[PDB]
RNA sequence: UAAUAGAAUAAGAUAUAAAA
RNA sequence: UUUUUUUAAAUAAUUU
C-alpha cells in the first residue's frame, strides 16, 4: 500500500522524470537490499525505471564494487544489467592510481579485455619507479587474476617488489609469492629468489600466510621441494592445533611433492583425520584423494573418511562422484553403503552428466558386482546412446567397456558405437578392445563392419603380447572374420615368441597356427 | 530449465544441433531449441571460451541472426578475448561467423585466419581437417593460409594419419575453395588407395564427386575411380547413382562400360526417384552429351507423378534438359509450367532466365507462367550477365510482353553491358530476332549501338 | 533440393514464408478447443462500440516479454550496424541513413522474431475477432513508434481510415500496446469519445502538419477540421488522455480521432500498433496495396502470404 | 520510348561538374605549393586560405545535395568524381567528421538506388568498391551488394589499362593501416580483374610488372592467371635497378618460380650496385639458400649435384666478401645473414665479420642500457654461439656484455 | 564496507575453365 | 614411387 506522497514519488521515479546520480541509485539499492518494507524489489515497473536511470548516469564517480553491487541487485530481480566499461586514461589523466583502477574495474565487474590490458601496460612502464610499494603488490595481484601472458612485466614488478624486502610484511610477501606462482611464464630465477625470501621470515607466518605459501608450492612443482621441507619442519611444532583447510593443503603438497620422509606424512595425516569433520565438500574430496595417493588408507582411515563423506553423499556435486568412486576401488575395505548412496545420487543426475563423466562412472562401475542389478545400467545405456555424438575416443572406449562388463545387451547401441569409432581411427589396442567386447555379446555384425575391424586389427598385431593375441583371436572368431591377412599376421607373432608348434601347445593356438 | 547454468545450456544446445542435423529434422527439436536459446544471456558469469563458442554456434545454426542479443554478446566476447580462442575452438567460431555478414564478423574471421596462418605448422590430424572445413564454409580468399595447410596435410598424409572420413572432408573442403593443387589431390588419392577396404560406398561417392568438381584434367585417376566404382554399383542407392552420374559427367571422359551398368541400376530403382534425382540425372546427361531415349522415357514418366515435389531448381534443370534433347511431353510441360507459375517467387537470378529460355525455345507458350516470370524478372534483372540478359530479353520478346515497367530494367541492364552484349557471336541471330519485334522505337540508343 | 548440412536448421530469408507461429514469446499456440480461455467480457465490447475505444483489463504480456520486445525495437534502429532483413520492411525512417528524433517502422513482422509472434497473440486476436462480429481476422499491418528523450515530437490529429482508402469496406480495428510506461508527458494516447460516429461514418478533412512548432499548437489544430456540432460534442466531452502500463493494451476504432503527445521524460518512449481486418474485405483498384506485395484486380478478396489469417472461429 | 537512365561511367552535366572543377583547381594549387617547397609560415597561410575556400565549396555542395533533388538528375561520372573528392579531402584533413559523414551517406544511398536499377556497369562497381573500402566507410547493404556482385567473373573482362593501374596503385599504397575487416573484400577486387591483367601481360611496362606483382603479393595472393606476368620479368632481368632486384628475388621466391638460372642473373645484377645495403645482401643470401636447397643427391642429375653446389657457394662468396658496406637496422638481419653463411659454409673475410659484430654491439648495448624503449633470449643465445664459433677475438666487448645480459636477465623470452 | 577458480571432446555436395 | 617453403619489401599514376 502506497500513500499519496509515496505513490507520487513512485510515479515520478517510474516515468524517468528524476535525474539520478550514481550515488543516489546506490543508496536506494542499498536500502532495498537492507529492508523490504516498501516492496521495492516487488515492483518491476519501479526497478525497470531505476535501471534506466542507472544506464544514463556517470558511473565513474562510485567505486567499482558499488557498480558491481548495483548490477548484482538488478540481476537478482530479473533485469539484465552490466556496468559500463572504463576508458583508458589519456594525456594528463596519467597516474598510478587510475592505471590501477582500470585493472580493478576489469577485475570486479568481470569484463576482461586483452587490448585494454596491453594498452595499460604499455603506459605504466616509464613511471614504474614512482609507484609505491603497496601499489606494486596490488598490480601484481590484479595481473595474476586476469591471467595475463605478459610475464616479462610481471617479473619486472616482482624484482622491484623484492628490492623493498624490508618494507613488506608477511601478508604482502605471501600474496606476492602466490601471485607470482600463478603466472605461467615467469622466469625461474625470480621464482627461486622469491622462494628464498619466503624461506626466511618463516616464523612470522600466519595461517593465511601458510595457506598462501602452500598454494604457491603446490602450483610450482617438485623443483622447489627443498623450500617445502622447511615448511613441514616449521609446522611440526604447531601441528596439534591447525585449521582443517591448512592440513588439507599440507596433504595436497605432500602428494604433489612426492615426499619420501614418511614420519612427517604419518603425523600430519593423523592430525588431519582428527578434525576432518570440519572440511567442506571440496576439501573433503581432496583430502580423500591425497590420502589415497600417498598409500595411507588403512581400515580406520577409510572408515572415518567414509563416515565423514556420507553426509555430503546425499547432494554430491556431479564432479565429485567419480573421484570417490575410484577411491572406493583399489582398496580392500568394505564400502557398500557409500557405494549404494553414490550410485543412487548418480542415477538422480543422469540428465546433466557430461559425456566424460558418464564414461568415467560406467568404467568405474564396470566390474562392480552389485551394479548389475540396478536401474542405472539401463538409464546410462539410454543416455550413452543419446550422447554418442559428443563422445571422444577415450570416452567412447570407457563407456563401451563399462557397459559390456555390466551385461547390457543392445545391438543397436554397439553397432552405433562401432560406426562412431570407425569415424576416427583407433590409435591403441585399449581403445579398440571395448568395441570387440560389445559386438561379441550379440555375436553377429554386418560383414563390412567385420572387414573394417579386421583391417584395423591387422597392423596392431605386431606389438601385442600373447594374452592380447588370444583375446583378439577369441573376439574375431566370435564375430566370424574370414579375412586371411589378419590370421596370418596373428600367427607370425605367435611363432616368434613361441618358436615352432608342439603337441603341448594349446589347441586354440594350434588352430590359430593353421591360419583359418 | 532454470536451474541449468550456462555450461549445461551450451552442452544441451550442442546435443540438440547434433540430433537435428543428423537424425531427422523433427520440427519439435528445432522449435524447442529456438525457445530455449531465445531466453539466455552471457552476462555476469565467468565462462570458458569453448562454452561461449558452443552457444554462439548453436544459436547461429538455428536461425538466430546478427541482431539477436546472445549473438552480440558472444561476438563481443570473441572480440575482446582473442588469445583465449585457441586452435581447438577456432573452427567453432569460424563456422558460426561464416553466415553472419557484419563488421564484427568480418574482423573476427580475419583475426582467426591470421592466427591459423601462424600456427599452421603445429597442427595435428584433427585440427587440419576441422580448420580447413570451417574456412571452406565461409568465403575467404587467403591463399597463403591454404598453401600452408595443404603443405601440412601432405606432411601428415605421407606417414598415413588420415581416415576415410578425413579424406572426404579434406577433398570437399579443398574443392569448395577452388584451390587447384595437383600434389595435394594426388596425395589424398594415394592415401585412399593405401586405405583400401576402409573406404565404403558411402565414403567413396563424395570422393569421386569432389575429385570431379575440382577439375584436375587428369585421365589417369578418372579411370581408376571408374574401375573402383564398377564393383560397387549393386550396393548403391538412387541418390548415389545420381551422384555418380553427375560426377562422371563432370569428368568429361566417356566410359561406356560404366554408363551402361549405371543406366541399368537407375532403371531398376525407378520407383525411388524423387524430382531432385531426375533433375540431376537429366542435367548430367545434358552435360556429358550422350542421348539415351530408353532411360529418358522412364525418367519423364516418373517425373510426371512427383510434379508437386518440384522445386525451382529442379523445374529449371529438368525443363532445360528436356528442351535441349528435343523431347516432347505436353502433359509434363503443362504441369511444370503451372507449378512454376505457382512458385514464381522462388526462382533465383539465373534459374528464372534458364526456365524462360527453355520454355520459349520449344513452341510452348502459357500465360500463367509467362505473366508470373515476366513480373518476377524485375527483381533479378540486376544480377545478370550480358549473355543471360540477352537470353531473357529474347524469351520475353517471344512471350509478347510490352509492359514498360518490365522492359525498362532489362533494357537498362543490357545497355550497361553493351560491349559484351554485342561481342558474343553465338547469340547474333537472337539479336536480329529481338529488334525484329520491338523495333527501333523501343530504346533508340540500343538501336544506334546495334547499327554500329 | 539439397540443403547443406550446416544450413538445415535456418529460417526463410523473410519470416512471411514461415507458416504458423514460432515458439519464442509464449511457446506454441493453444489447441483448437483451448481458445475459449482468452475470451473477453461483453461489457468491454459494449464500451468499445460506444466510446470508439476501450482498454483491455489485463496486461497482455509479462515483463520479460516486454523487455525482449523493447530490445527488438532498439535493434531495429541501430543506425551504425543496420538491422538484417531491413529490405523486408514496407517503410522505415532510416531510409535516409540519418534517422531523427522520431523513428517509425512498418511491416516489421517479416523482420524479427517476437514481433512476428506478437501478431498471433491469442488475447488480442480473440478480442479483435469479437469486435469484428466473430469472423476470420487477417493482419493488415503493424507499426512501431519510438520517440527520443527531451526532443520527441508529437503526431497531430488523424484518422486511421484516411490512410486505407484503397480498401473498400469499413471493417477494421487497431490494437495499441505500450512497450514502455506512458503518460501525458511521454507519448500518451489522446482520443475523443464518440468521434467514430460524427460524419455518418465519414472521414474528416486531413489536418495541416507544420513541423518545428510547439506541441500546444500541434494538438490544438483540431479546431480547424471540425464543424460546429462536432465542436459542441468536443466541448461536452473534451479529448481524454489514457495512461498505459508496461504491458497494457488499448483497442481503437478506425474512425475515432487519435493523437499522441510529445516525450519530455529523460528516456525514449516506445509503442506498437497492429491493425486487424475482417474477412469480407475487397480492393478498389488494380495493383498492389503495399509496396512490393501481391497485386489484386477489381473487387478481389484480400488474401495471400502478405495478409495471413491469424484466427479462425471454426 | 523507354525512360532509360544509363549514363556513361567516364553530357548530362550539372553544377557538380563546376564544384568538382573548383576543388580540382584548389587541390592542384596546394600540391604545386607543396612541390615548390622542395617561408613555411607563408605557405601554411596560403594552405589555410585554400582549405577555407575548399571547405566553403564543399559546404555549398552538400547543402545543395541535401535540399534539392540533384543526385537523381545528375549523370554518373560526376557521382564518381564527387565520391573521389569526398573520400580524398578527408585524408588531407580539410573536412570535419559531420560533413564528411553527411556527404558519404547520401552518396551511398544514391549508389544503392542506381544498383537497384541495374545501371551500375562492370567498371563502376570496381571504382566504387576501391574508393570506399580504402576509406573504411561502412554501410552494410552497400558492402554486401558490392561483394556479391564482384563474384560475376564474366563481366570483368574488358577493363581498360588505366583503370587497372589506378585501382592496383590505390589498393597498394594504403595497405599499412587498413583495418582487418577491410582486408578480405580488398582481395575480391584484385581477383575480379586477375584474368584481364594476366591477358594484359605483354603490355605492362617493366617497372609496373613489379608494382602489380607486389600489389598481389602483399595481399597474400598468388593467382595462377598471373603466372606469365612473373615469367616475363625473369626473361627481362638486367633492365631493373639493383635495389629492385632484391624485391624481384623475394617475389620470384614467393611465386614458386625461383630456380638456379634466374638466381645467377639476379645475384650478378645485385653485385653490380655501387654500394650495397642490408636489403639486397639479405635477399641475395636468402636466394642462394633457397636455390642450394633444391639440389637432389639421388635424382636424375645426381652426379651433377656436387659441382652445382660448389657454384652456389662461389656466388655466395662474391656477396660475402662485400659485407662491410651495409648498415644493419635490426639484429634479425645480421642473424639471418650469419645463419645463411654458416649453414652453407660460405667463407667470409674477417673484416666484414668484425664490422658485423661491432654493429651488433651498439644495438645490444642500447637494449641493455636504455631499458625504456625487443631482443629475445633465443636470438641472443644464437648470436653468442655464432661469435663463439667464429672466435671471440673478433669483438671482446660483445662477449662480456652479452654474457652479462644473460646473467642479469634483461632479455625477455619468446613466450612473452 | 565488501573478490575464490575444477571439466579437455572430429560430419560430408552452390549450375565453370589446355600438357614429367 | 617422390618432387613445397623462411623479406620491414612501397618506384605504377592521376584529375575518377
Amino acid at each position: 500500500a502506497r500513500p499519496s506522497a509515496l505513490h507520487l514519488i513512485f510515479e515520478r521515479c517510474k516515468l524517468n522524470l528524476v535525474e539520478f546520480t550514481a550515488q543516489d541509485v546506490y543508496q536506494i539499492c542499498t536500502t532495498a537490499y537492507n529492508m523490504d518494507t516498501l516492496g521495492m524489489l516487488q515492483d518491476p515497473d519501479f526497478m525497470r525505471g531505476l535501471h534506466d536511470a542507472f544506464r544514463r548516469s556517470d558511473q565513474t564517480v562510485i567505486s567499482p564494487f558499488q557498480a558491481n553491487l548495483i548490477a548484482d541487485t538488478f540481476r537478482k530481480v530479473g533485469i539484465n544489467s552490466m556496468p559500463k566499461e572504463v576508458s583508458v586514461p589519456e594525456e594528463d589523466a596519467i597516474s598510478p592510481e587510475s592505471l590501477i583502477l582500470v585493472l580493478r574495474n576489469m577485475n570486479i565487474t568481470k569484463q576482461r579485455d586483452e587490448r585494454k590490458i596491453n594498452e595499460v601496460l604499455k603506459l605504466m612502464f616509464p613511471i614504474l619507479d614512482e609507484f609505491s610499494p603497496t601499489q606494486l603488490s596490488l598490480t601484481v595481484t590484479e595481473l595474476a587474476r586476469l591471467k595475463s601472458t605478459n610475464a616479462d612485466f610481471v617479473g619486472k614488478l616482482a624484482k622491484r617488489i623484492m628490492e623493498y624486502n624490508d618494507d613488506l610484511s608477511a601478508l604482502d610477501i605471501s600474496s606476492a609469492a602466490v601471485s607470482l606462482a600463478y603466472c605461467p611464464g615467469i622466469s625461474h630465477n625470480i621464482l627461486y629468489r622469491m622462494m628464498q625470501i619466503v624461506e626466511e621470515r618463516m616464523g612470522e607466518f600466519q595461517p593465511e600466510d601458510y595457506i598462501n605459501v602452500l598454494h604457491a608450492l603446490n602450483t610450482l612443482g617438485p623443483k622447489f621441494v627443498n623450500t617445502f621441507r622447511k615448511i613441514v619442519e616449521c609446522g611440526l611444532q604447531h601441528v596439534e592445533n591447525m585449521d582443517a583447510v591448512t592440513l588439507t593443503n599440507y596433504m595436497v603438497c605432500f602428494s604433489t611433492m612426492d615426499y619420501k620422509q614418511r614420519e612427517h606424512i604419518d603425523i600430519y595425516a593423523d592430525a588431519l583425520v582428527e578434525v576432518a569433520t570440519d572440511l567442506s565438500e571440496k576439501d573433503l574430496v581432496m583430502a580423500f584423494i591425497a590420502l589415497q595417493r600417498l598409500r595411507l588408507l588403512s581400515d580406520t582411515m577409510f572408515g572415518t573418511m567414509a563416515s565423514c563423506v556420507i553426509r555430503y553423499a546425499a547432494k554430491m556435486d556431479p564432479r565429485n562422484i567419480a573421484p570417490i568412486m575410484d577411491i572406493c576401488s583399489t582398496v580392500p575395505h568394505a564400502s557398500d553403503h557409500l557405494m549404494k548412496v553414490l550410485m543412487d545420487r548418480a542415477v538422480e543426475c543422469t540428465r546433466i552428466l557430461t559425456a566424460n563423466q558418464l564414461g568415467d562412472i560406467l568404467d568405474i562401475l564396470g566390474l562392480y558386482p552389485p551394479a548389475r542389478e540396478h536401474p542405472l545400467v539401463q538409464l546410462f545405456g539410454k543416455q550413452a546412446r543419446l550422447r554418442l555424438d559428443l563422445m571422444g575416443p577415450d570416452a567412447l572406449a570407457n563407456a563401451t567397456r563399462g557397459l559390456a562388463n555390466l551385461g547390457y545387451a543392445d545391438p543397436e547401441y554397439y553397432a552405433q558405437a562401432a560406426e562412431t569409432g570407425f569415424r576416427y581411427g583407433f590409435k591403441d589396442w585399449t581403445l579398440l578392445e571395448p568395441m570387440l567386447m560389445g559386438l561379441s555379446i550379440t555375436g553377429q555384425c554386418p560383414p563390412t563392419m567385420v572387414r573394417v575391424l579386421g583391417s584395423h586389427i591387422a597392423p596392431m598385431a605386431r606389438s601385442m603380447s600373447l594374452m592380447e593375441i588370444e583375446r583378439a583371436n577369441r573376439y574375431l572368431r566370435r564375430l566370424g572374420c574370414e579375412d586371411d591377412f589378419v590370421y596370418k599376421a596373428m600367427a607370425s607373432r605367435v611363432l616368434q615368441f613361441v618358436k615352432e608348434v608342439t603337441p603341448e601347445m594349446p589347441e586354440d593356438l594350434q588352430v590359430l597356427l593353421q591360419r583359418g | 530449465v532454470s536451474h541449468l547454468s550456462a555450461r549445461n545450456i551450451a552442452t544441451e544446445a550442442l546435443q540438440m544441433k547434433k540430433l537435428h542435423q543428423e537424425r531427422g529434422g523433427n520440427p519439435m527439436l528445432a522449435q524447442q531449441a529456438r525457445r530455449v536459446l531465445f531466453a539466455t544471456s552471457i552476462a555476469g558469469q565467468n565462462l570458458d571460451a569453448r562454452s561461449v563458442a558452443l552457444l554462439l554456434n548453436t544459436a547461429v545454426y538455428f536461425g538466430m541472426e546478427s541482431d539477436a542479443k546472445l549473438v552480440r554478446e558472444c561476438i563481443d566476447y570473441c572480440l575482446k578475448n582473442d588469445k583465449l580462442i585457441t586452435v581447438d575452438v577456432l573452427p567453432i567460431v569460424v563456422t558460426a561467423c561464416a553466415t553472419l555478414k557484419s563488421r564484427d564478423a568480418r574482423e573476427v574471421i580475419e583475426m582467426q585466419a591470421q592466427k591459423a596462418a601462424r600456427n599452421a605448422k603445429f597442427l595435428d590430424a584433427k585440427d587440419v581437417t576441422n580448420i580447413i572445413s570451417a574456412f571452406s564454409k565461409t568465403g575467404i580468399n587467403h591463399e597463403k593460409l591454404f598453401a600452408f595447410l595443404s603443405r601440412r596435410v601432405q606432411t601428415l598424409a605421407r606417414v598415413g594419419e588420415f581416415e576415410a572420413a578425413h579424406l572426404v572432408i579434406l577433398a570437399n573442403a579443398f574443392s569448395r575453395l577452388r584451390y587447384r593443387d595437383k600434389f595435394l589431390f594426388g596425395a589424398i588419392a594415394r592415401r585412399a588407395m593405401s586405405l583400401r577396404e576402409r573406404v565404403t560406398v558411402n565414403e567413396l561417392v563424395p570422393l569421386i564427386v569432389a575429385f570431379s568438381k575440382i577439375g584436375l584434367k587428369d585421365p589417369k585417376l578418372s579411370k581408376r575411380f571408374a574401375t573402383k566404382a564398377m564393383e560397387y554399383v549393386d550396393q548403391m542407392n538412387a541418390e548415389q547413382v545420381a551422384s555418380m552420374f553427375m560426377a562422371f559427367a563432370y569428368f568429361g571422359i566417356r566410359y561406356d562400360q560404366l554408363f551402361g551398368v549405371l543406366t541399368n541400376r537407375a532403371v531398376e530403382l525407378i520407383d525411388e526417384f524423387n524430382a531432385q534425382y531426375i533433375s540431376t540425372t537429366l542435367n548430367a546427361f545434358q552435360r556429358i552429351g550422350i542421348n539415351n531415349p530408353e532411360l529418358f522415357d522412364n525418367l519423364a514418366e516418373r517425373a510426371l507423378a512427383v510434379v508437386q515435389d518440384h522445386d525451382a531448381r529442379d523445374i529449371s534443370k529438368t525443363v532445360t534438359a528436356l528442351a535441349h534433347f528435343g523431347l516432347k511431353d505436353e502433359e509434363l510441360f503443362k504441369r511444370l509450367a503451372s507449378h512454376a507459375a505457382s512458385i514464381a517467387d522462388q526462382f533465383d537470378a539465373m534459374g528464372l532466365v534458364n526456365t524462360a529460355h527453355a520454355f520459349a525455345r520449344t513452341n510452348f507458350l502459357q500465360q500463367d507462367m509467362a505473366v508470373a516470370l515476366s513480373e518476377r524478372s524485375v527483381y533479378v534483372c540486376r544480377l545478370l550477365d550480358a549473355g543471360e540478359t540477352r537470353r531473357l530479353l529474347w524469351a520475353l520478346a517471344k512471350f509478347q510482353v510490352r509492359d514498360p515497367k518490365i522492359l525498362t530494367p532489362v533494357f537498362n541492364r543490357c545497355l550497361a553491358l553493351h560491349y559484351d552484349f554485342f561481342a558474343d557471336p553465338t547469340g547474333s541471330e537472337e539479336i536480329e530476332e529481338i529488334f525484329d519485334f520491338y523495333g527501333p522505337n523501343f530504346c533508340p540508343p540500343l538501336y544506334q549501338l546495334y547499327i554500329s | 533440393s539439397y540443403v547443406l548440412k550446416f544450413l538445415r536448421g535456418q529460417l526463410p530469408e523473410d519470416l512471411k514464408d514461415v507458416n504458423g507461429a514460432l515458439g519464442c514469446l509464449y511457446g506454441t499456440l493453444p489447441d483448437v478447443d483451448e481458445f475459449g480461455q482468452f475470451v473477453i467480457s461483453p461489457d468491454v465490447v459494449n464500451s468499445f462500440h460506444q466510446f470508439g475505444y476501450v482498454k483491455m483489463p489485463i496486461p497482455v504480456l509479462d515483463h520479460q516479454q516486454i523487455d525482449k520486445l523493447a530490445d527488438e525495437v532498439n535493434e531495429l534502429a541501430n543506425n551504425v550496424e543496420h538491422h538484417p532483413k531491413t529490405e523486408r520492411l514496407y517503410a522505415t525512417s532510416l531510409a535516409d541513413l540519418t534517422g531523427g528524433p522520431l523513428f517509425f517502422c512498418q511491416g516489421q513482422w517479416r523482420a524479427a522474431w517476437g514481433m512476428h509472434d506478437l501478431i498471433y497473440l491469442p488475447t488480442i486476436t480473440v478480442a479483435a475477432s469479437q469486435i469484428l462480429n466473430n469472423s476470420l481476422v487477417r493482419l493488415w499491418y503493424d507499426e512501431v513508434f519510438m520517440k527520443a528523450a527531451r526532443t520527441g515530437p508529437c503526431v497531430p490529429w488523424q484518422q486511421n481510415y484516411a490512410r486505407w482508402q484503397h480498401t473498400k469496406p469499413v471493417n477494421h480495428v487497431t490494437v495499441m500496446i505500450a512497450l514502455d510506461t506512458m503518460n501525458k508527458d511521454r507519448g500518451a494516447p489522446c482520443l475523443v469519445p464518440g468521434s467514430h460516429r460524427w460524419r455518418e461514418g465519414g472521414l474528416l478533412p486531413p489536418v495541416s502538419y507544420d513541423p518545428t512548432k510547439d506541441e500546444a499548437h500541434q494538438l490544438n489544430t483540431i479546431w480547424e477540421i471540425i464543424n460546429e456540432e462536432e465542436g459542441e460534442m468536443l466541448m461536452d466531452t473534451p479529448p481524454v488522455t489514457v495512461d498505459l502500463r508496461r504491458g497494457e493494451a488499448l483497442l481503437i476504432h478506425p474512425l475515432t480521432l487519435f493523437a499522441t503527445h510529445g516525450n519530455r521524460s529523460l528516456d525514449a518512449v516506445r509503442c506498437c500498433f497492429i491493425h486487424y481486418m475482417g474477412e469480407k474485405t475487397y480492393a478498389v483498384q488494380n495493383g498492389p496495396l503495399l509496396p512490393h506485395t501481391t497485386k489484386f484486380q477489381a473487387d478481389a478478396m484480400i488474401q495471400g502470404p502478405f495478409y495471413p489469417v491469424v484466427f479462425d472461429p471454426a | 520510348p523507354l525512360p532509360v537512365s544509363y549514363s556513361p561511367g567516364s553530357v548530362t552535366s550539372t553544377a557538380i561538374t563546376a564544384h568538382c572543377d573548383v576543388l580540382s583547381e584548389c587541390v592542384a594549387k596546394a600540391d604545386e605549393l607543396a612541390v615548390q617547397l622542395k617561408t613555411q609560415e607563408g605557405m601554411e597561410e596560403f594552405v589555410e586560405e585554400l582549405k577555407t575556400s575548399a571547405t566553403n565549396e564543399m559546404t555549398a555542395l552538400v547543402k545543395q545535395m541535401q535540399t534539392t533533388p540533384l543526385l537523381q538528375r545528375a549523370g554518373m561520372h560526376e557521382l564518381r568524381r564527387t565520391l573521389y573528392y569526398t573520400t580524398s579531402l578527408k585524408e588531407r584533413d580539410w573536412l570535419e567528421e559531420k560533413q564528411y559523414t553527411a556527404a558519404m551517406r547520401m552518396l551511398t544511398v544514391e549508389v544503392l538506388r542506381r544498383d537497384g536499377d541495374g545501371v551500375l556497369s562492370a567498371d563502376d562497381v570496381l571504382y566504387v568498391t576501391t574508393h570506399v573500402v580504402t576509406a573504411n566507410f561502412y554501410n552494410r547493404h552497400l558492402w554486401n551488394r558490392m561483394e556479391k556482385s564482384l563474384l560475376k567473373f564474366s563481366n570483368y573482362e574488358n577493363i581498360d589499362m588505366s583503370s587497372v593501374k589506378a585501382f592496383s596503385t590505390r589498393l597498394f599504397k594504403t595497405r599499412r593501416g587498413c583495418a582487418k575487416e577491410t582486408l578480405d573484400i580488398r582481395r575480391k577486387v584484385l581477383l575480379a580483374m586477375s584474368r584481364r591483367v594476366g591477358v594484359l601481360a605483354n603490355d605492362f611496362d617493366l617497372p609496373s610488372l613489379l608494382g602489380v606483382l607486389q600489389c598481389y603479393t602483399v595481399h597474400d595472393l598468388t593467382p595462377f592467371h598471373l603466372e606469365p606476368l612473373a615469367i616475363r620479368a625473369t626473361n627481362h632481368v638486367g633492365d631493373f635497378t639493383p635495389h629492385e632486384c632484391a624485391t624481384l628475388a623475394h617475389v620470384l621466391r614467393k611465386w614458386r618460380t625461383m630456380r638456379l638460372e634466374v638466381c645467377e642473373r639476379l645475384v650478378e645484377r645485385i653485385c653490380t650496385s655501387d654500394q650495397l645495403t642490408h636489403h639486397m645482401a639479405n635477399a641475395a643470401m636468402i636466394a642462394i639458400r633457397t636455390c642450394f636447397n633444391q639440389v637432389s643427391d639421388g635424382g636424375r642429375n645426381a652426379m651433377n649435384a656436387e659441382p652445382t653446389r660448389q657454384k652456389l657457394r662461389a656466388m655466395g662468396e662474391q656477396i660475402g666478401c662485400r659485407l662491410d658496406e651495409v648498415e644493419y637496422p635490426a639484429l634479425p638481419v645480421i642473424l639471418s645473414i650469419l645463419d645463411v653463411v654458416v649453414t652453407l659454409k660460405i667463407y667470409v673475410p674477417k673484416k666484414c665479420l668484425q664490422v658485423i659484430f661491432s654493429q651488433a654491439n651498439d644495438m645490444v648495448a642500447i637494449v641493455m642500457e636504455q631499458k625504456d624503449d625487443p631482443i629475445t633470449a633465443e636470438e641472443g643465445r644464437q648470436l653468442q654461439a655464432l661469435l663463439s664459433h667464429y672466435g671471440n677475438d673478433l669483438a671482446p666487448e660483445l662477449s662480456q656484455r652479452m654474457k652479462e645480459a644473460f646473467r642479469e636477465g634483461v632479455l625477455p623470452d619468446e613466450a612473452s
